[PDB]
């Protein structure tokens, strides 16, 4: 049972509250060809649609963040692959200049808009890049039927929806001019954006037990984003340009993986993938900052092994309100696996859970 | 590179029909378009009598007639799928006759979605406007004003988005629109009321009810009635104001009525057709106080194919057009013969769609193929022998999909697949694979609710002299067959028919189990040789090379025939993409999926294994791919689109197919296959028959750059003498379409408007070749000679 | 030159204010046995004298602090399996529930050290040391113009044994006192010899063994003379993990704190880390951002420092937060990642 308030982690009130805050979508020809900073320290592979904090206080980067907001506020990360060949704009949608502890910090809450591939880079007089891309489109197909489609039961199109005898009369009815095609109905419930929407939801479901958007696209990011999966195939996922290919793809990734070791000693098994729960609505894995400027791929998980408590318990900066953090790292090797949430109060739940960085775990 | 298309076959499969009174102000006439061709008969007693056929330049979407007022006979708007909107004369002068077009335009919005109901196009009684309903939201009116010769339209506004279907309404003083909608809250009817001066919606003459919740069809009722009948899959009700009448008669409780067509001008009857070919009769019956509507019933009147549209011709004569078997025309009597139907069958109009599989052969040894296709689905399915063009039909009652073609034994290979009924489980009707000499159950080891219905697959073994079915093996329960090879393996000298099959359960969603068995059809019976489980679908088989290929999900297996006649596997290949398609040429292999992905792989004989030659990926939905040359490869494309990809030094560069060709060929092309229908022993290279949805088979040729470009010249010349019926740019009609995309035509020669020069007369000749180097200056009779010799390639 | 007021890292204002403070102290007897409780996590090699700030959040040692500050002040630090060890006297101590959890933030001066006869353990988790107090071996008199006259004066019955004038003068409180206070002239105290040598031991960065070494070293003149000898040794600093990684030399070492080269501070989560702060160090890569969170150093920003070689913390870089500051930049290497060569 869960009653943590589940939009309190999308927040990221831990960077405080009275922020700045913007309106406006800025978007770019999805074919054309731009020049966009491209921010440092930023060693992470952003998706469309996910949030992204930061706290940055070198020079460079800060008289970045201030020319930007009176201008697009857009920059690029690229999805280093080991060395880039694609990558995601980033919108400023939060801000605030403070002077804490001495040094002048801007924190900045940002979210990926559109994907790229890296033309060119250019290191420009004060150590940074600027990159010229060009913009990637979002290849919306239309239903495999619509070309095929029997005129005088166009009719039927419409279904009255509200359930396994439901999806198969959907099947029956949506794909019956599969008939004069060379192929049968269940071969195109393989391509269908409603059936592998409807799979994929499933398929979590049965690990997270308390478990998403409508639209195909934004469906597919957000599966994208919050899977337990290693960085190449994050790329994969991220240069496939369809929303039905994602889908595809994000399935077989999703039924292939099995469980999360140390990386560092890889038959440490750390945890299974059964274990994962999300404890946002943003999904089970989040990225947040610490308090000096580093971002982590959070993953909540319920039990996780092979893991050695460290300092005490502190909910300072905690990215989960109403809950400690203890220092988790590998009992075989010694290396920082995550930390160890606790709640501050009875009557809360969950009581205990794990918040492993993404960095320190190796799939298998 | 260079290709030519040409039509062999016209598109066969009629998508709508008229009857009204177009061609003079007493002749009856009926209008069918098909696909592209508008076919203009005169009803007569005899029949019907064809007084005209046009090509247009592009899918007949909605084709109206009306007569406003002043207008001696009738004119008929036609709208494409590509949104040019027409509205057309019938004039004639003597023996001469040609069709005006009394006002054109294009009608399409820059921004918007196209509706999931499709487009759908009336005409109001009055003739004062024309609606149009392409996008979701946006109601579409034409003014219908003799000064609008460029067909100027508006939007209006719909607030609700999900509209069903939609009619205008009779005996209304205000142009009126009865409409049918759904929202959570189920699905209502709503009338508005249509204002040009104001150009918006007002609120219509009666209040919004709500009906079934699988209501999908209107009916507008003309006086004295008036008011609307709206039917769906339980009830029929009708709703004028005050006035509203409902039933359920449970005879149209099996299938949805998906046509209609009234009977009497009057509006007292009205045929219906359901989606199995089952034909009624609706009448409303009559009481005068003025006169209103008493009640309604239905009769079933009998059994016809499975009807796209009907229309009731004259003196109970009723032609049903039919895009899944052949079009008819019945006769109805007003009793019933001992069998209990109402209908019987006068003509039929042959159709070769869906063509979903075909081969060629040259049965009689003579150097002229032959093609022999799979048509129709359901109780119209059939085999179709075609020559030069001259087709032969052999019933089935049964769906065919895929056939093959054996020498060595004189039969072919055909899988079908039939519907029974969950009662064990029931046939609907006698077919070709319960109707066999000899038949046999799969009684392979390895490896539902009451009223339903299940797919029964089978293989059948048909002569090829009478074409008689010879021999029927049906498969295992919910098994799926989907590939069929007939070939030779390894050192062995006997022929085998191969099939891939897959084991689907509605709890599974990606098969995960499936087959591929080896029949020998010897001394007259069939019988397993070998039978290879495998974890997948097998989509695809082809021989290569003695051994067999074969697509098993996303892998790709070579299978080699070994001295104890079993399938051993040879190499592997993964991909990331479903192997739906798999061609070979040589030693390369071509491997498409559903959404445009090509691959090309080859094998390397003394590493024997795959490798990627080359690769294209651009998301879009593939009907079909072909192997032009070992650089270019053939594929049909979503939106009827065709295309050709081709095979720097530098390695990337290398590595990936580049587009060379791009053509709108307005037809979902389903197969293509090597081979022609005329007298082997050119200007031309190559010869690929495709067969499409409509029935239109067609050729596609390859050119050298010399008659490319000279073909390419007669193009542009002739687009501006040929006299488009809709004034429809040709060049317009030909771009490459799809969703928010359109691109010019390239690398392709439309075959038919060249083959269209010899039938414009000789000044008009003489103005389409002048100034053309042949590096001598071209004259007609040159370009007569060149047209004779590409005509002569089918 | 130095503006920066040396008094603030010995009181340890980072650990807050309103701190409660304990006047009076405990001793034990000279010679007596006496059973004290030990801290079960700090490990550290406390000397007689040595400020020790500590923050508890385990519930064991705060419920055994809470029982301290009724009996005597005192508990033990083992110098680590443990022959030998010191007592230390709480004299400042403060609870909070910062955080989420009560801590115990406390101040301790080392007082005695001592020999342990028996380790026993409680079903609480923490353990008893039943020890000795070691005793001190004070010894009497074994008998530059002043100093010459003194050497004069001092020595001139060694005429009357078999050792010379001159070498009587290497076993001496004064003469050694004063050649270790005019070498730790250059870097920058208590007169009776058992209180310089302690102070002087506890700031050199030498490493455990030495330490232990220095810890059982029983007398004041042979603890004063193996001081120098270290002092006099020990030429530079490098990275404990590389063994070659050259950090730093005794030259660059200044005492920015009235107590030393080196102490001991706690960082926010009740780590003890032994800094020594030095003019120069090399080979070291800073990491993060500067702050001055829990400065142990008022008025300066921290920045986190690891060898270039294998990427191991050294310490932290200390760069003043105003102009016109003495000096402008430093560094703080923890004592337990370096190793002298
Ligand atoms: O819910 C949650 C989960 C926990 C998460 N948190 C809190 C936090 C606090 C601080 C740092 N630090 C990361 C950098 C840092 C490292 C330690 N430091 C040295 O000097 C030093 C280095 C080596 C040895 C000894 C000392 C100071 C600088 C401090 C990182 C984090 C972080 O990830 C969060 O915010 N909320
Ligand atoms: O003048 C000075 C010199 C500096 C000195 N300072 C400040 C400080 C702040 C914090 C920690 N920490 C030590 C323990 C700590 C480690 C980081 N954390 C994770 O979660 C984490 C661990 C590994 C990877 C990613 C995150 C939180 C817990 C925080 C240690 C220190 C410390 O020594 C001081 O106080 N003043
Ligand atoms: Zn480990
Ligand atoms: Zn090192």
């Amino acid at each position: 049972i869960i009653n943590f308030d589940t939009s309190l982690p999308t927040s990221h009130t831990y960077l405080g509250a009275d922020m700045e805050e913007f309106h406006g979508r800025t978007l770019h020809d999805d074919d054309s060809c731009q020049v966009i900073p491209v921010l440092p320290q930023v060693m992470m592979i952003l998706i469309p649609g996910q949030t992204l904090p930061l706290q940055l206080f070198h020079p460079q980067e800060v008289s970045m963040v201030r020319n930007l907001i009176q201008k697009d506020r857009t920059f690029a990360v690229l999805a280093y692959s080991n060395e880039a060949q694609f990558g995601t704009t980033a919108e400023i949608y939060a801000y605030r200049e403070e002077q804490d502890f001495g040094i002048e910090i801007v924190k900045v809450k940002a979210i990926g808009r559109q994907r790229f591939k890296v033309l060119e880079l250019r290191t420009q007089s004060d150590g940074i890049q600027q990159a010229k891309v060009q913009i990637l489109p979002e290849c919306v197909l239309p239903s495999t039927m619509s070309a095929v489609q029997l005129e005088s039961l166009n009719k039927c199109q419409i279904f009255p929806s509200k359930s396994y005898k439901w999806w198969q009369k959907y099947q029956k009815r949506k794909f019956h001019c599969a008939n004069l095609t060379s192929w049968p109905r269940w071969l195109y419930s393989l391509y269908d954006a409603e059936t592998l929407m409807d799979r994929i939801k499933k398929q979590l479901r049965e690990w997270d037990e308390n478990l998403l958007p409508s639209n195909p696209i934004d469906f597919s990011y957000r599966v994208a984003a919050c899977l337990p999966i290693d960085d190449v195939l994050r790329i994969q996922l991220l240069k496939i340009g369809s929303a039905i290919q994602r889908l595809r793809c994000e399935l077989d990734i999703m039924n292939k993986c099995t469980s999360l070791c140390c990386k560092q000693c890889q038959e440490t098994e750390i945890t299974t993938k059964n274990e994962i729960f999300s404890l946002s609505l943003c999904g089970p894995m989040a990225a947040y900052v610490n308090p000096h400027g580093y971002v982590h791929e959070t993953l909540t998980v319920y039990k996780a092994c092979n893991l050695n408590l460290i300092g005490r318990p502190s909910t300072e900066h905690s990215w989960f309100p109403g809950y400690a953090w203890t220092v988790a790292q590998c009992k075989i090797c010694a290396s920082h696996i995550g930390w160890k949430f606790t709640a501050t109060k009875k009557d809360m739940s969950p009581q205990k859970f794990w918040g492993l960085t993404r960095s320190a775990l190796l799939p298998t | 590179s260079y290709n030519y298309v040409v039509t062999a076959q016209k598109p066969t499969a009629v998508n709508g029909c008229v009857t009204g009174h177009f061609t003079s102000a007493e002749d009856l006439n009926l209008l069918i378009a098909k696909n592209t061709r508008l076919e203009i008969y005169v009803v007569t007693a005899e029949g019907l009598r064809p007084v005209k056929e046009v090509g247009m330049y592009g899918k007949i979407a909605v084709m109206e007639l009306f007569r406003p007022k002043g207008e001696s006979k009738d004119l008929l708007f036609i709208l494409t799928a590509k949104y040019n909107a027409c509205i057309l004369e019938y004039k004639q002068s003597g023996e001469s006759i040609d069709i005006i077009t009394r006002a054109h335009g294009n009608v399409q919005d820059r921004i918007g979605r196209p509706s999931e109901t499709g487009i759908i196009g009336i005409i109001d009684p009055e003739c004062r406007m024309i609606g149009l309903r392409l996008y979701d939201g946006l109601f579409k009116v034409i003014p219908l004003d003799r000064d609008n010769k460029e067909l100027k339209a508006f939007n209006i506004r719909l607030e609700e988005l999900h509209v069903i279907d939609v009619k205008f309404l009779y005996g209304c003083q205000a142009p009126t629109i009865c409409f049918v909608y759904q929202d959570p809250q189920g699905r209502h009817v709503k009338t508005y009321e249509v204002s040009l001066r104001e150009k918006e919606f007002n609120k219509g003459p009666w209040k919004q009810e709500n009906v079934e919740a699988e209501a999908s069809m209107v009916i507008a009722v003309p006086e004295p009635f008036g008011g609307a009948i709206i039917i769906g899959q339980e009830s029929i009700t009708y709703h004028n104001g005050d006035k509203y009448l409902a039933i359920a008669p449970p005879i149209i409780k099996q299938s949805t009525i998906v046509c209609h067509n009234r009977v009497d001008p009057n509006g007292s009857r009205y045929l219906l057709g359901d989606m199995e070919g089952r034909l009624f009769m609706l009448l409303l019956e009559k009481e005068e106080q003025t006169v209103t509507l008493k009640d309604l019933r239905v009769e079933l009147l009998g059994e016809t194919s499975i009807a796209e549209c009907l229309t009731y011709l004259d003196n109970g004569v009723v032609f049903v057009g039919s895009r899944l078997g052949d079009s008819q025309l019945v006769k109805l009597n007003v009793d019933s013969n001992e069998q209990g139907s109402y209908v019987v069958a006068m003509e039929t109009f042959t159709n070769l769609g869906p063509i979903v599989d075909m081969c060629v052969v040259d049965l009689e040894r003579q150097g002229q193929g032959q093609l022999v296709t799979c048509s129709g689905a359901f109780k119209e399915g059939s085999l179709r022998i075609i020559r030069n063009l001259h087709i032969r039909t052999v019933p089935l009652y049964e769906s065919p999909r895929k056939i093959c073609y054996q020498e060595v034994s004189q039969c072919f290979g055909v899988l079908s697949s039939r519907i029974e009924v969950q009662d064990g489980t029931t046939a609907l009707r006698p077919s070709a694979s319960t109707q066999a000499l000899s038949s046999s159950v799969s009684s392979s080891k390895l490896f539902t609710s009451f009223g339903e219905e299940v797919e029964v697959h089978n293989l059948l073994i048909i002569d090829q002299h009478t074409f008689e079915v010879l021999h029927a093996h049906q498969f295992l329960q919910n098994e799926y067959a989907l590939s069929l090879v007939s070939c030779k393996l390894g050192k062995d000298p006997n022929t085998y028919f191969i099939v891939g099959t897959a084991m689907v359960y509605p709890e599974e969603a990606e098969p995960k189990q499936g087959r591929i068995v080896v029949f020998q059809y010897s001394d007259g019976k069939l019988q397993t040789v070998a039978e290879k489980e495998v974890k997948g679908a097998v989509y695809s088989m082809v021989e290569f090379n003695g051994k067999l290929l074969a697509s098993i999900n996303s892998t790709v297996r070579l299978y080699e025939w070994t001295t104890e006649k079993e399938l051993r596997t040879e190499c592997n290949h993964y991909n990331n993409i479903m192997a739906l398609y798999l061609k070979t040429k040589g030693d390369f292999i071509l491997v498409g999926d559903l959404m445009r992905s090509v691959l090309l792989l080859a094998y390397k004989p003394m590493e024997g294994n795959f490798e990627e030659i080359a690769r294209d990926f651009n998301p879009n939905w593939m009907s079909a791919v072909e192997i032009l040359d070992d650089d270019n490869f053939l594929g049909a494309e979503n939106a009827f689109n065709l295309f050709v990809c081709q095979k720097a030094t530098t390695d990337e560069e290398r590595q990936h197919l580049q587009e060379v060709g791009l053509f709108h060929l307005g037809e979902f092309v389903n197969v293509f296959c090597h081979g022609s229908l005329v007298m082997q022993n050119t200007p031309t290279q190559g010869s690929v028959l495709f067969g499409t949805v409509n029935g239109m088979i067609g050729l596609v040729t390859s050119l050298s750059e010399s008659w490319y470009n000279l073909l390419l010249d007669m193009q542009n010349r002739l687009n501006k003498v040929i006299k488009s019926v809709g004034k429809i740019e040709h060049s317009f009609w030909r771009s490459f379409h799809t969703e928010r995309k359109t691109e010019p035509a390239t690398g392709f020669i439309d075959g038919d408007l060249i083959e269209s020069f010899l039938d414009i007369s000789r000044p008009k000749m003489q103005e389409v070749v002048a100034n053309l180097q042949y590096k001598r200056e071209a004259t007609a009779d040159d370009l007569i000679k060149v047209v004779e010799e590409l005509t002569r390639i089918h």
